[PDB]
């Protein structure tokens, strides 16, 4: 009893317009009311209506009353949010929430679903292999790196050695060099284990279709 | 438009000390609900109708209050309880919530490892040399970066990131990148990374002759 699916990452145009939904998956649908609250980054959280499917009604925060509508197919049990005449405001991440009776607390969230309102086109990244200049590192034995340069739509994922090599791995949050991102790696291992072994960052932005591969070869 | 003030916005606390979080509002509520949100997650329900502790949340929290103020209470902190609390409001319209309250979990002071890293063939090929520096498992999240190139110092084309509190010890990261022409870089020969942490009266440096 609980479980909620919203939709993947969105990109769209200013002016434009997205239609995103949240599913039930194991309980009465129309018997609760379905909150939709809104979190810009780093920021905090906003509530902007919930609609009851059984009968369709609904209820709006003023604030949204142009930009927001909401709707629900009861014979799937999903929900369904428009925004409309998009602009750089409303890029933020959207969660929708489950209601209850009495008390009428949000019980189960969906996992979220983020949109960015933006004209720039979609760009492939940049892989390059970090190796270290001998001494240029301090304890802990070795330390590697992996930098991803010039891609625009934010999700990209970094792993090494296709996952066998998790411990000690610290990967940085995203920064915008001017409509497009920058992110990075490290990956402390023991002296005994880099040249005599191997160590390949493994890089794949989806937005892109896009899959490298850099092998950390020493200097 | 009952806003909900919290109290404070940021606090540090070691593990076994005793949290109070405070939520005001501007009039009159019937209750309040609490929630928690770990970082790149969906919050969870955490305390409802004020005192009721939801599924799952263990007993070293409680909440009270009436009218309009309204607080969260951990008797005895421990690592898993850092995250960001949220209080709600519900008996009016539009519905609101706090504005926040970060937790931190408070450790012994530890100092960075650094290491330099000078641009790859691939990149001086295509023309372009970016110089990265890792500054790793540090505590005190201030700290100071600086880049100086032949000496000079240099405050333009630099990018920086930091990772959130570490779970597993609880430490934190950073990462700076600084971008320039292949020109502007094989037209010097010395680049120094130099941070300054209260882990030591002088600042650290790494630095890397081209």
């Amino acid at each position: 009893q609980g479980q909620l699916q919203q939709s993947g990452a969105e990109l769209v145009r200013p002016g434009s317009s997205v239609k995103i939904s949240c599913k039930a998956s194991g309980y009465a649908f129309s018997s609760f009311w379905v909150n939709w609250v809104k979190q810009r980054p780093g920021q905090g959280l906003e509530w902007i209506g919930q609609i009851y499917p059984g009968d369709g009604d609904n209820k709006y925060n003023g604030k949204f009353k142009g930009k927001a509508t909401l709707t629900a197919d009861k014979s799937s049990t999903t929900a369904y949010m428009q925004l409309y005449s998009l602009t750089s405001e409303d890029s933020a991440v959207y969660f929708c929430a489950r209601s209850g009776n009495y008390p009428y607390a949000m019980d189960y969230w969906g996992q979220g679903t983020s949109v960015t309102v933006s004209s720039a086109k979609t760009t492939a990244p940049s892989v390059y292999p970090l190796a270290p200049v001998c001494g240029g590192t301090t304890g802990s034995s070795v330390t590697l790196g992996c930098l991803v340069k010039g891609y625009f739509p934010e999700p990209v994922t970094l792993t090494w050695n296709s996952g066998s090599l998790s411990s000690g791995v610290h990967t940085f949050p995203a920064v915008l060099q001017s409509g497009l991102y920058t992110l990075s790696s490290s990956v402390t291992v023991t002296s005994s284990t880099w040249p005599s072994q191997t160590i390949t960052c493994n890089v794949a932005h989806p937005a892109s279709s896009t899959k490298v591969d850099k092998k950390i070869e020493p200097r | 438009q009952i806003v909900l003030t919290q109290s404070p916005a940021i606090m540090s606390a070691f593990p076994g000390e005793k949290v109070t979080i405070t939520c005001s509002a501007t009039s009159s509520v019937n209750y309040m609900h609490w929630f928690q949100q770990k970082p790149g997650t969906s919050p969870k329900l955490w305390i409802y109708s004020s005192s009721n502790l939801a599924s799952g949340v263990p007993a070293r929290f409680s909440g009270s209050g009436s009218g309009t103020s309204y607080s969260l209470t951990i008797s005895r902190m421990e690592a898993e309880d850092a995250a960001t609390y949220y209080c709600q409001q519900r008996s009016s319209y539009p519905i609101t919530f706090g504005s926040g309250t970060k937790l931190e979990i408070k450790r012994a002071d530890a100092a960075p490892t650094v290491s330099i890293f000078p641009p790859s063939s691939e990149q001086l090929t295509s023309g372009g040399a970016s110089v990265v520096c890792f500054l790793n498992n540090f505590y005190p999240k201030d700290i100071n970066v600086k880049w100086k190139i032949d000496g000079s110092e240099r405050q333009n084309g630099v990018l920086n990131s930091w990772t959130d509190q570490d779970s597993k010890d609880s430490t934190y990261s950073m990462s700076s990148t600084l971008t320039l022409t292949k020109d502007e870089y094989e037209r010097h020969n010395s680049y120094t990374c130099e941070a300054t942490h209260k882990t030591s009266t002088s600042p650290i440096v790494k630095s890397f002759n081209r």
